[PDB]
């Protein structure tokens, strides 16, 4: 692990200029899914932010990540972080984000080994997590789904991150 | 029982025109990425074209960029290739073959067709190497063929195995992991840009061609081949 990097990263990109959305809430199960917003425009690189906020027991949080080749020539140098998602998220320590696993951050979460009888892996496409009925103290993590490198002409790919802000609940 | 099968090969002269027809059953087509592959005499695979399940992205290769259509119906399951202004070189078998993704990338093909022939007569990217050209081995003996790409690809490197008269068969991914039911004895090995497939034990079933293919970016592309004869 030790792996370093921000949220703006190569992007040159402030927080305004970010264009946020929040979770595609489908029950106990929360979706953010990038596969049609990280697509190479003419205006790229711009930056997508999932914003995922649980205040509820036993939520399943499923993000969507297309890989290298879903589609030909939009995704060739993507980069999901971290690696081992998840595993592993990314917290806020001091401004620069850092690597840390995710069952020391929340006690009692539950990570399956397979989503749909493949590895949770972002190298699969999805990762997907369920968090346990009790959380005691706020916690915020992140990950990164980014296609800014992808260069197809003179369009250029966006940056997808997935913010986790969960709440206290339980007693 | 994925099934692909291929229909309207024939004999066509410069300039003329020609159809081809995917025909696909055993699987979900609306969910399934297809590509047109074909293999002209002496050579290796090369990537024609693709389209997505929606029809909304469309791509071609270059040398038949402006002269070839791709076109899907997925109610039929049926993927067609509209050739015009054909060329001798367009001359070989083509095939549609299915995309999955493993490991990390999804530029794999799962399943193949048989392969309908096309003959057209009337009398930047990745290169991939491969050596040796060909290899005549004993029973129980140890080969270890190479493959060399122009470019740095990390281990996004596959290996397909192709019996004479059939489609190729993925046989290992990354570089060094083995694809469900392929035996002990292969192993792959490499990265950067030198890679290597071995055979430890030469048994009678291991007679084919193998080919290898860079999975790291668009296009496409594979080696020449290597022939392995079981003497």
């Amino acid at each position: 692990l030790s792996y370093e990097t921000t949220e703006s990263g190569d992007t040159a990109v402030s927080e305004d200029s970010y264009d946020k959305y929040a979770s595609q809430n489908t029950n106990k199960e929360y979706v953010c899914d990038f596969t049609d917003q990280l697509k190479p425009t003419e205006s790229g690189p711009k930056v997508k932010k999932c914003e995922v906020k649980v205040n509820e027991p036993l939520i399943k949080v499923k993000i969507i990540c297309p890989l290298k080749g879903s589609v030909e020539k939009l995704y060739d140098n993507i980069e999901y972080v971290p690696k081992k998602s998840p595993y592993v998220v990314l917290t806020k320590e001091e401004t620069k984000l850092k690597e840390k696993l995710l069952s020391k951050l929340i006690y009692g979460l539950l990570i399956s080994p397979t989503v749909n009888e493949k590895e949770n892996n972002f190298k699969e496409g999805v990762i997907e997590f369920t968090l346990p009925p009790v959380v005691h103290k706020a916690t915020v993590f992140y990950f990164i789904c980014d296609n800014s490198k992808t260069e197809d002409d003179n369009k250029k790919g966006n940056r997808g991150i997935v913010e986790v802000y969960v709440e206290p609940y339980g007693n | 029982e994925v099934q692909l099968v291929e229909s309207g090969g024939g004999l066509v002269k410069p300039g003329g025109s020609l159809r081809l027809s995917c025909a696909a059953s055993g699987f979900n087509f609306i969910s399934s990425y297809i590509s047109w592959v074909r293999q002209a005499p002496g050579k290796g695979p090369e990537w024609v074209s693709s389209i997505t399940s929606t029809s909304t992205d469309i791509h071609y290769a270059d040398s038949v960029k402006g002269r070839f259509t791709i076109s899907r119906d997925n109610a039929k399951a049926s993927l067609f290739l509209q050739m015009n202004s054909l060329r001798v070189e367009d001359t070989g078998v083509y095939y549609c073959a299915r995309r999955y993704c493993r490991g990390g990338t999804c530029y794999l093909f799962d399943h193949w067709g048989q392969g309908t022939p096309v003959i057209v007569s009337s009398g930047s990217d990745i290169q991939m190497t491969q050596s040796p050209s060909s290899v005549s081995a004993s029973v129980g003996d140890r080969v270890t063929i190479t493959c060399r790409a122009s470019q740095a690809i990390s281990s996004w490197l596959a290996w397909y195995q192709q019996k004479p008269g059939k489609a190729p068969k993925l046989l290992i991914y990354g570089a060094s992991s083995l694809e469900s039911g392929v035996p002990s004895r292969f192993s792959g090995s490499g990265s950067g840009t030198d890679f290597t497939l071995t055979i430890n034990s030469l048994q009678p079933e291991d007679f084919a061609t193998y080919y290898c293919q860079q999975a790291a970016r668009f296009p496409i592309t594979f080696g020449q081949g290597t022939r392995l004869e079981i003497k």
